[PDB]
């Protein structure tokens, strides 16, 4: 099955110079579809005029990617690739591709100005970058960091902590990460994600101290005792001032525990980051690799 | 008509349909100036509708792998280096089983007597000097296509049953017996098992030492999978939970589930390699539909 | 409190779920009304 | 005080017309593809 | 292989295969993986007849090999085991709208109160599991969890104060409820687990992230800040502050201790989720029929 898009409006000789430069490509699409217009086509109708970060990380989880063939006249053919096959996709983001590495999505650059790739008409084309697993968890964990150092004031090693946490080296390829503190073009805002991280972090502890005197079935393997070392190593001071001095609800216990067990789920996106190809060879130069699809 | 009779109109159909998928008719005019040989290409044409495998090309220093060259059909290890001159490194399954703690100490030193070189001992020196171990060598398919030549040419299958060239003497996945293990209810429960490959750290009080299990299940659900392998192993888990803590090496967890591949219950034979009389005790698997998915890990 | 008391506005659930975040996020919040006779409607306000 | 602003949609059929020849069409032969799959298959014809 | 043959054991009527005409395209689970079966291994009654318990019934209906109706000739039945990453089309059967796009599991069916209308054929039934949303698949797995951590709370008719208020679920203005579950041994186990991964979040989290909470409290005021303070304030059992320490740079260990607590929450949340068999793509507007091109 393929895909026509139809571009709405007039294109120069640089853009259509700029699409035979740019013949294969990953493109992430919302409708399973076969003729798509170009207000459609790419990110951009779901980053920076949607939701931001998780809701957008959720969303390149559920679209549907679909790569570059062949440009007509003024029209695209976009195959939608079949799990298990062999396919090729050019290398559009900074780190090099080799053999036998896992490949995944990952978010642009928030607001960059690369010409966008494309300016067409208020209206710019977006791609996600592909890159090699182990990346895509560093990158997710730098801005979970930015994100929660973001909000803390006086502090005065900021500026150079952003700094080392921006700078990341992969391969010797260097990338400083757009979202340093204060500039706020576009940060993706991660607030949401951090406040779910916190409300674990957070609501966590009494939980699993409310239910480690029930735990096991009265003869354990290891969970009152080194479970309770790993409670005492965090909190070795417990329980001094209590608040409410233990009257407990279980509609209380219950409402805590749906809503830890809720936060999960939501940060269900920030979980996994799923392979999308693994490349078999690299072209030389690194222009190109022929990767085979999964999942 | 006769039973017979329809019998080769199934079998000319399969052939005929092997046909489409390798030859393609050509609706080029194809006029009568061309030599015959070219004239007889374009009445057959070829296309590579017909493997349906997926293999790679490989380079390799021929030092790291001694057992394999000679004994077709090994997993794969792809061992990344921060060296700009060979970025990737290819490893033996049972050079990285070397340095696995589940390995006896007569099976061990057998192995090390095979692997007693310089460049293999520097090379065993990095894998234990890196902090954990799972993503900096990875997983990376089953060996065909063996060179042996300076720097030695390797094919790998990525997917797909294990054969060069022609689909013939089909190799199959070799794995040492001491590291595989079956945890079910019924071993080789009804059919067709498919083989996983798991990951094990352990502390002996002072480092890291990873394991290498290989497991064979019915269960093809992931999720009953680390079920099944955490109750296999508790006691070591809790340890480890202690440990990691007080450590300070970047990692995570405990372990990690990969899967190999299909295989069948009949073809599961055990056996025995020698390299320079060494003789050693294999399980060797025959035919191997070769597929990966995510490594799961599991804390 | 008091002025979502007054301006007479339920609080979206009394037990947290995920559709908490579907909520902020943007979703249909307000369970549609179960009688309907006209149509649509919408009035938008401006202070004088 | 207040300016209460509201917008209302209205069903209107709505008369076209257009002089003779205003407008050519120049088009494509349908074009025919076929996906194989393994329940169904799906005939797509395209005309641009 | 992929072709499977059932014929009945038991003679039917006509009410029963025009049943099985109208019951086409139907996702049924058989765990033989022959080329001939008999009644006796099509569905899931085999199975349902032992403590009808739901964890039970979920797990070996993982373990179980998943077919696809096809072509009800007499009283030949066939199967098709599907391929992966191929398309599909599914008659669906748990009461849902069932917007395209999504993923879809394959749960057990939660009994309701009229009696299946499909077929019960001299003390054998068609039991078809059902194909639902993984949200509210995810959704049953947090309500088992819940239940089971307050099994752990041994009361008496607060138990049932709380399964009144729990078990009747809304998802897509459809009311579904799951009772009956004696909550066995073989949940404790999985519940185990969950506590040791919150023990573990406890533990390695670092320093950064609880000051998170008070620095936004302190900066911002908003609506999800305004109930987190009313969880944060209405427990506050523990809630220690490791207080005395600078955000100094200590940045790679704070790297490796949000990487460790990703990895437990990626724990329960491998707990919690089940496998997706079936993506959406195309619906029919009646919601009956939907196409999928997935199999794992």
């Amino acid at each position: 099955e393929t895909v026509y898009c139809t571009f709405d409006h007039k294109l120069s000789l640089s853009d259509i110079s700029t699409l035979c430069k740019l013949m294969n490509i990953v493109i992430p699409i919302p409708a399973h579809h076969h003729l798509i217009g170009s207000g459609n086509l790419g990110l951009y109708p779901i980053v920076s005029s949607n939701k931001d970060y998780v809701h957008i990380r959720n969303v390149l989880r559920t679209m549907v990617v679909t790569i570059l063939q062949k440009v007509e006249g003024n029209q695209l053919v976009l195959r939608k690739p079949m799990t298990g096959q062999q396919y090729a996709i050019k290398n559009t983001g900074p780190f090099p591709w080799e053999k036998g590495d896992t490949l995944t999505l990952i978010p642009p650059l928030s607001t960059h100005s690369e010409e966008k790739l494309l300016k067409l008409g208020d209206w710019e084309l977006t791609v996600p970058l592909v890159v090699p697993t182990a990346i895509a968890a560093e990158i997710n964990i730098r801005l979970l960091c930015i994100g929660l150092i973001a909000v803390h004031r006086e502090y005065n090693e900021m500026q150079t902590i952003i700094d080392e946490l921006c700078s990341i080296q992969y391969r010797d390829v260097l990338i400083k990460l757009p979202d340093i503190v204060n500039d706020k073009q576009s940060m993706y805002s991660m607030k949401t994600a951090c406040i779910s991280l916190s409300m674990i972090t957070a609501m966590a502890p009494d939980i699993v101290r409310t239910y480690i005197d029930r735990l096991t079935l009265e003869d354990h393997s290891m969970l009152l005792i080194k479970c309770q070392e790993l409670l005492s190593k965090r909190t070795t001071l417990s329980t001094q001032r209590c608040g409410q001095l233990h009257a407990t609800d279980i509609k209380d216990e219950l409402k805590k525990i749906k809503s830890v067990l809720t936060m999960i789920d939501q940060i269900n996106s920030l979980t996994n980051e799923k392979t999308y190809f693994v490349v078999c060879d690299v072209s030389a130069d690194n222009r190109m690799a022929t990767c085979i699809y999964k999942n | 008509m006769n039973s017979k009779s329809s019998a080769r109109a199934a079998i000319v159909d399969t052939v005929e349909a092997v046909k489409k998928r390798k030859y393609i008719s050509i609706e080029a005019g194809t006029l009568n100036n061309v030599v015959e040989k070219e004239r007889k290409f374009l009445k057959q044409f070829l296309s590579g509708r017909e493997n349906l495998r997926i293999a790679a090309r490989v380079f390799t220093p021929c030092e790291l792998l001694a057992p394999e060259l000679e004994n077709l059909g090994m997993l794969m290890y792809r061992f990344e280096t921060d060296v700009d001159n060979p970025k990737i490194l290819f490893v033996g399954l049972f050079f990285l089983c070397s340095n696995a703690f589940n390995v006896s100490a007569c099976v061990r030193t057998a192995l090390t007597t095979m692997y007693t070189n310089s460049m293999v001992d520097n090379v065993l020196s990095m894998i234990n000097t890196c902090k954990y171990l799972e993503d900096k060598v990875s997983l990376f398919g089953v060996t065909s296509l063996v060179s042996c030549g300076s720097s030695c040419l390797l094919s790998c299958v990525m997917q797909g049953n294990v054969y060069d060239a022609n689909k013939e003497n089909i190799h199959g996945l070799t794995v040492l017996k001491e590291i595989f293990l079956e945890p079910d209810w019924e071993p080789r429960q009804h059919s067709t098992q498919y083989v996983y490959v798991v990951h094990v750290y352990k502390e002996v009080l002072s480092k890291l030492q990873y394991g290498i299990y290989v497991v064979l299940t019915s269960f093809q659900n992931e999720d009953l999978v680390v079920d099944i392998l955490r109750q296999y192993f508790e006691k070591e888990r809790f340890l480890f939970l202690n440990y990691l803590i007080n450590s300070n090496t970047t990692l995570s967890y405990f372990g990690s589930v990969q899967r190999i591949g299909r295989c069948a219950t009949e073809d599961i034979k055990s056996g025995f390699l020698q390299y320079r009389g060494i003789t050693l005790p294999v399980i060797k698997l025959e035919n191997i539909f070769v597929d990966l998915s995510e490594k799961k890990v599991f804390v | 409190t008091w002025i979502r008391h007054h301006v007479g506005i339920e609080k979206p659930n009394p037990s947290e779920g995920e559709a908490l975040n579907i909520i902020t996020f943007g979703g249909i919040n307000k369970n549609p009304p179960s009688i309907l006779l006209h149509g649509q409607q919408a009035i938008c306000e401006v202070i004088l | 005080a207040a300016t209460l602003v509201r917008t209302d949609n209205f069903d209107v059929e709505c008369l076209l017309y257009s002089s003779r020849a205003a407008t050519s069409i120049i088009l494509d032969d349908p074009t025919v593809t076929a996906e194989a799959k393994d329940i169904v298959t799906t005939y797509n014809f395209t005309q641009h």
